[PDB]
Parts: structure tokens; C-alpha cells; sequence
């Protein structure tokens, strides 16, 4: 309350919200577990120059396919309002 | 009827402190008051997997 003015200070919920600290929980340990059985660090980060290597490869990979997707995403939206899905009808 | 050398001692500026100094000045005793967020709150279960490879 007193929001506006010299006496501004944190509402009862707002102070509430800070008294849960969740200490002790851990609700995402799940996926780091997961994660880590793809044991991508022992094979790929933990030594430099193949940590390069993923960035490169990874970079390569993924672009050309980041790029297959969207591609594919355009050819859809616009269905039938691309030059080659009209094909072109010559006057007699 | 002061020696003068008692008297001028007493007007070193350390002699002077305001009214009320020492029932006002804040005395912290940490930097993280109680019911902040510090790294004891945020510490991860023992139990935790490794954070590294993520």
C-alpha cells in the first residue's frame, strides 16, 4: 500500500511472494538428468577443439536445415499464390 | 582559568559529534538483510545432476 508517496511500501502479497524461497526444491532436475545421458560434454564440450567442431558442424547442419524448414513453412502460407504453383497459361 | 593548551585540545573536530549519532546511525552487520535472497536459499539439492554439460 501507500503506493505514490513517501510511505510506499511492499503490499502483505508481494511480501509473501518473497517468503517462498522454494529451498530444497527441484523441479526441473529432470531434464538436466536427461540431458546429460545424451552424453553430449564428455564427447563434444569438454575438449577445445571439438567444442569448435560442434559449433561448426552444428552451425552448418543447422542452418541448412533451419533454412529447409522455413522455406517449407513459406510454400505453405502461400499456397497458390506463388509463381510456381500457377503455372502460366499461354493466349491462343 | 584553562591552560590553553587543554583548552584548544578539546575543539579538535573528533570532539564534535552530532546530537542523536549514536541512537540514528544505521550499524549494519551484513550486506544481505534477513529475508533476502542469498546463495543459501538458491543452492541447488545435493542430489542435483550436473549443470555443466547444459
Amino acid at each position: 500500500s501507500g503506493f505514490g508517496t513517501s510511505y510506499a511500501h511492499d503490499p502483505k502479497w508481494i511480501e509473501d511472494w518473497m517468503a517462498r524461497k522454494r529451498v530444497g526444491v527441484d523441479r526441473m532436475d529432470w531434464f538436466f538428468r536427461a540431458f546429460n545421458r545424451l552424453r553430449l560434454y564428455e564427447l563434444f564440450f569438454k575438449s577445445t577443439p571439438r567444442f569448435y567442431a560442434f559449433m561448426v558442424i552444428g552451425g552448418l547442419l543447422g542452418s541448412y536445415y533451419w533454412s529447409r524448414f522455413w522455406e517449407q513453412y513459406w510454400i505453405r502460407v502461400n499456397k497458390g499464390r506463388l509463381y510456381k504453383d500457377v503455372p502460366y497459361v499461354y493466349p491462343p | 582559568g584553562e591552560p590553553a593548551i587543554q583548552s584548544i585540545a578539546r575543539f579538535n573536530p573528533d570532539n564534535f559529534r552530532p546530537v542523536g549519532y549514536a541512537e540514528n546511525i544505521p550499524c549494519p552487520d551484513t550486506c544481505v538483510p534477513e529475508g533476502h535472497l542469498d546463495f543459501r536459499h538458491t543452492r541447488l539439492p545435493t542430489w542435483h545432476a550436473d549443470r555443466r554439460p547444459f
